[PDB]
RNA sequence: GAACGUGAGCUGGGUUUAGACCGUCGUGAGACAGGUUAGUUUUACCCUACUGAUGAUGUGUUGUUGCCAUGGUAAUCCUGC
RNA sequence: UCCCUACCUACUAUCCAGCGAAACCACAGCCAAGGGAACGGGCUUGGCGGAAUCAGCGGGGAAAGAAGACCCUGUUGAGCU
RNA sequence: CUUGGUGGUAGUAGCAAAUAUUCAAACGAGAACUUUGAAGGCCGAAGUGGAGAAGGGUUCCAUGUGAACAGCAGUUGAACA
């Protein structure tokens, strides 16, 4: 739907360019409902 | 409301119109002539053929610069084009036209399209910038449509 | 003012409707005025342009420096398979013109020729000349035919014959036959008529019509080259480098006060696909085609008197853009108009050709058969096999 | 028609093609094509080149 | 010869702008059918015109092979025996 | 550079879908001679004439351009001597 | 002449500066241009990068919208709420 925000935050967390971030295309609707940094740190530990 | 031409037998006919349509005026006039006598079922197909550059429209009055094509020879003219945009609009207008007939209680597969007429509308305007600090206008040419169906087998 | 340095003009005004021809096949505009001294014969024929090749010959012209020498000379191949007679048509002479009097077709017409009378064959039912052929299966039809022939005995002066091509045998893609009118120049009209009536529905080869060391007039359409600017069309001078608005132009057209522009001035347009007439083309050789005898076919066309080797005119890997030349042909000197696979209308000479050169006798020593598809270096395959040897694939 | 031989390639030259080259010393040479001509002017020794006859001759190929 | 043909066809060496050098004249500002060198060359998509290209009326419809009234027009000169 | 022109490549122009200006415009727009403000698109007398249209083309429309800067007049001025 | 309005010219001229896009999937009425992934390219540390000054002044961020604007469209945006 729209995930540029999440890519941006992911890059700020990992301290790299968003050029390197790989997301799972399948769990799109699951990512879209993130909207927050701790919740992303949760997805990192989860491994998506 | 007052239409230009009153139908001869209101029981047989239905009305429909459409106001302030962002389309080129000149395209819609000639495409409107070819269809004028035809059957409704032939036209809704016919216009779809235009979308695929299968059957042309002959450009008679507004013919300045227009290139020649082979399919026009059915109509008896050289110049023709396949103007997509004008088709898509007055295909919405027939469906809206037909449904309204259903309320009046008529058979669709006898309806001949008796009349159609275009009018110019109030122009919009944006501007384009040119050399030596000169600002010309860059104006739209929108159009008013209206049509009248009659049953004819 | 006057032009300083006078110079001859570029081009000819006598051709200058440089336009695409409606017709594709060359019309024979004017045939010769026939004369009784000779017996009856046909004036014209229909060939096809295959390709080109070399020739070698000892020449005999006393007075020239090249006397007793072996020159070479370039030649074209025009495939002219036999044509089929299917009709006559009369032509009365008037002070207005030469009105067509009465055309008479035959009973049975082939489907190659029937193809011409329809635009879309697959669609059509092929119902042509059915109700007409009835005249050839009733008393009354042949009776009106006899009336027709008797009228043509009386009043008609000139007679042309309708002879179509046998395109089926050729490799080309089109199956649609070319019809054509052929004037007869011979004796009296009666004789001319009974001869064609005799030959109706019959084959006609070329050995009948033409002979060796004859001058003929070749007609045909030029190889078109599309749009070309005035420089390439009329061949003017280029302008120099410093020009602002281009140099491949003609700068001044005309004067002021002849306020129009004249028709003589060179403009831009179509080049080629003009109808054209080459004259004085000598027939060096009518080679016989492929024909079967004793089971096996005999195809050694190019075996000459001095070489006595089996090769045919067919070169290695076929003639380019054509096929296999099985039918009879002619071997003309020099170029001729038109591209490959292009129809080429041959005609007998109007003028009485009688010079030292026109009476010259031809004796061929060698015909080159080497490939045109690149620098060929082998006449025939067995010579190749010897020079190279056995290959890996075998 | 003396079907002259090519100096370089060793091929049999047929009448109409090819191009003779007559030098100031004498020594009239025949060449089949510019490929031979260019090698001739750059003075490359033909005995090394595979497609020539002298190679297959030198190394005793065939027979 | 044709707007001393022909610049929205070129070029811009010279004449004929502004900068500067010389000789003579003029007290001077300046001058010279007296020399010298450097110096922005605009627009075509209109109408017609010509070029080439589709096409049009009439023969009931459609092909076919054909006819010519009109326009255009072409060859040139030289050498040797 | 020229005798002497040829070929190739990209971007366009070309055709299409979408979107879409302006300068200019008395009416209009086939020719010869004639007389006429002494070089006419219209007049006279002659030659003639056939729908609607496309890509090019630069002969004409004394084409557009900017109330002529050279010249003259002005009982109009400024800069300088 | 002044202001205001409308024509032909025209659905034409035109939307050509610096190599480039292609396949599938998702929301959605509708997708050449949105997003993700995949593949191919470029800027090639005197940068099409990361940070500041003068200067602009809420354009920053999120959610929703699809009238008008972004010289085609747009489910997008420095537009609107
Ligand atoms: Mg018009
Ligand atoms: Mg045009
Ligand atoms: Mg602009
Ligand atoms: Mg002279
Ligand atoms: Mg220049
Ligand atoms: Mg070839
Ligand atoms: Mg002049
Ligand atoms: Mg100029
Ligand atoms: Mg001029
Ligand atoms: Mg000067
Ligand atoms: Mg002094
Ligand atoms: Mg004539
Ligand atoms: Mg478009
Ligand atoms: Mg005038
Ligand atoms: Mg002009
Ligand atoms: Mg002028
Ligand atoms: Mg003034
Ligand atoms: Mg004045
Ligand atoms: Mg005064
Ligand atoms: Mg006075
Ligand atoms: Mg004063
Ligand atoms: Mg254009
Ligand atoms: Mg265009
Ligand atoms: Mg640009
Ligand atoms: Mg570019
Ligand atoms: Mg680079
Ligand atoms: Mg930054
Ligand atoms: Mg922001
Ligand atoms: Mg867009």
């Amino acid at each position: 739907s729209m995930l540029r925000l999440q890519k941006r935050l992911a890059s700020s967390v990992l301290r790299c360019g968003k050029k390197k971030v790989w997301l799972d295309p399948n769990e799109t609707n699951e990512i879209a409902n993130a909207n927050s940094r701790q919740q992303i740190r949760k997805l990192i530990k989860d491994g998506l | 409301v007052r239409y230009s031409l009153d139908p001869e037998n209101p029981t047989k006919s239905c009305k429909s119109r459409g106001s302030n349509l962002r389309v080129h005026f000149k395209n819609t006039r000639e495409t409107a002539q070819a269809i004028k006598g035809m059957h409704i079922r032939k036209a809704t197909k016919y216009l779809k053929d235009v979308t695929l550059k299968k059957q042309c429209v002959p450009f008679r009055r507004y013919n300045g610069g227009v290139g020649r094509c082979a399919q026009a020879k059915q109509w008896g003219w050289t110049q023709g084009r396949w103007p997509k945009k004008s088709a898509e609009f007055l295909l919405h207008m027939l469906k809206n036209a037909e449904s309204n007939a259903e309320l009046k209680g008529l058979d669709v597969d006898s309806l001949v399209i008796e009349h159609i007429q275009v009018n110019k509308a109030p122009k919009m305007r944006r501007r384009t910038y040119r050399a030596h600090g000169r600002i010309n206008p860059y104006m739209s040419s929108p159009c008013h449509i209206e049509m009248i169906l009659t049953e004819k087998e | 003012s006057h032009r300083k340095f006078s110079a001859p003009r570029h081009g000819s005004l006598g051709f200058l409707p440089r336009k695409r021809s409606s017709r594709h096949r060359g019309k024979v505009k004017s045939f010769p005025k026939d004369d009784p001294s000779k017996p009856v014969h046909l004036t014209a024929f229909l060939g096809y342009k295959a390709g080109m090749t070399h020739i070698v010959r000892e020449v005999d012209r006393p007075g020239s420096k090249v006397n007793k020498k072996e020159v070479v000379e370039a030649v074209t191949i025009v495939e002219t398979p036999p044509m089929v007679v299917v009709g006559i048509v009369g032509y009365v002479e008037t002070p207005r013109g030469l009105r067509t009097f009465k055309t008479v077709f035959a009973e049975h017409i082939s489907d190659e020729c029937k193809r011409r009378f329809y635009k879309n064959w697959h669609k059509s039912k092929k119902k042509a000349f059915t109700k007409y052929c009835k005249k050839w299966q009733d008393d009354a039809g042949k009776r009106q035919l006899d009336k027709d022939f008797s009228s043509m005995k009386k009043y008609c002066q000139v007679i042309r014959v309708l002879a179509h091509t046998q395109m089926r045998l050729l490799p080309l893609r089109q199956k649609k036959a070319h019809l054509m009118e052929i004037q007869v120049n011979g004796g009296t009209v009666a004789e001319k008529l009974d001869w064609a009536r005799e030959r109706l529905e019959q084959q006609v080869p070329v050995s009948q019509v033409f002979g060796q060391d004859e001058m003929i007039d070749v007609i045909g359409v030029t190889k078109g080259k599309g749009y070309k600017g005035v420089t390439s069309r009329w061949h003017t001078k280029k302008l120099p480098r410093k020009t602002h608005r281009g140099l491949r132009k003609v700068a001044c057209i005309g004067a002021w006060h002849p306020a129009r522009v004249a028709f003589s001035v060179a403009r831009a347009g179509q080049k080629g696909y003009h109808h054209r007439t080459e004259i004085n083309k000598k027939i060096y050789k009518i080679g016989q085609g492929y024909l079967i005898k004793d089971g096996k076919l005999i195809k050694n066309n190019a075996s000459t008197d001095y070489d006595l080797s089996d090769k045919s005119i067919n070169p290695l890997g076929g003639f380019v853009h054509y096929g296999e030349v099985t039918n009879d042909f002619v071997m003309l000197k020099g170029c001729v108009v038109g591209t490959k696979k292009r129809v080429l209308t041959l005609r007998k000479s109007l003028l009485v050709q009688t010079k030292r050169r026109a009476l010259e006798k031809i004796d061929l020593k060698f015909i080159d058969t080497t490939s045109k598809f690149g620098h060929g270096r082998f006449q025939t395959v067995e010579e190749k096999k010897a020079f190279m040897g056995p290959l890996k694939k075998d | 028609m003396k079907v002259e031989l090519c100096s370089f390639s060793g091929y049999k030259i047929y009448p109409g093609h090819g191009r003779r080259y007559a030098r100031t010393d004498g020594k009239v040479f025949q060449f089949l094509n510019a490929k031979c001509e260019s090698a001739f002017l750059s003075k490359r020794n033909p005995r090394q080149i595979n497609w020539t006859v002298l190679y297959r001759r030198k190394h005793k190929k065939g027979q």
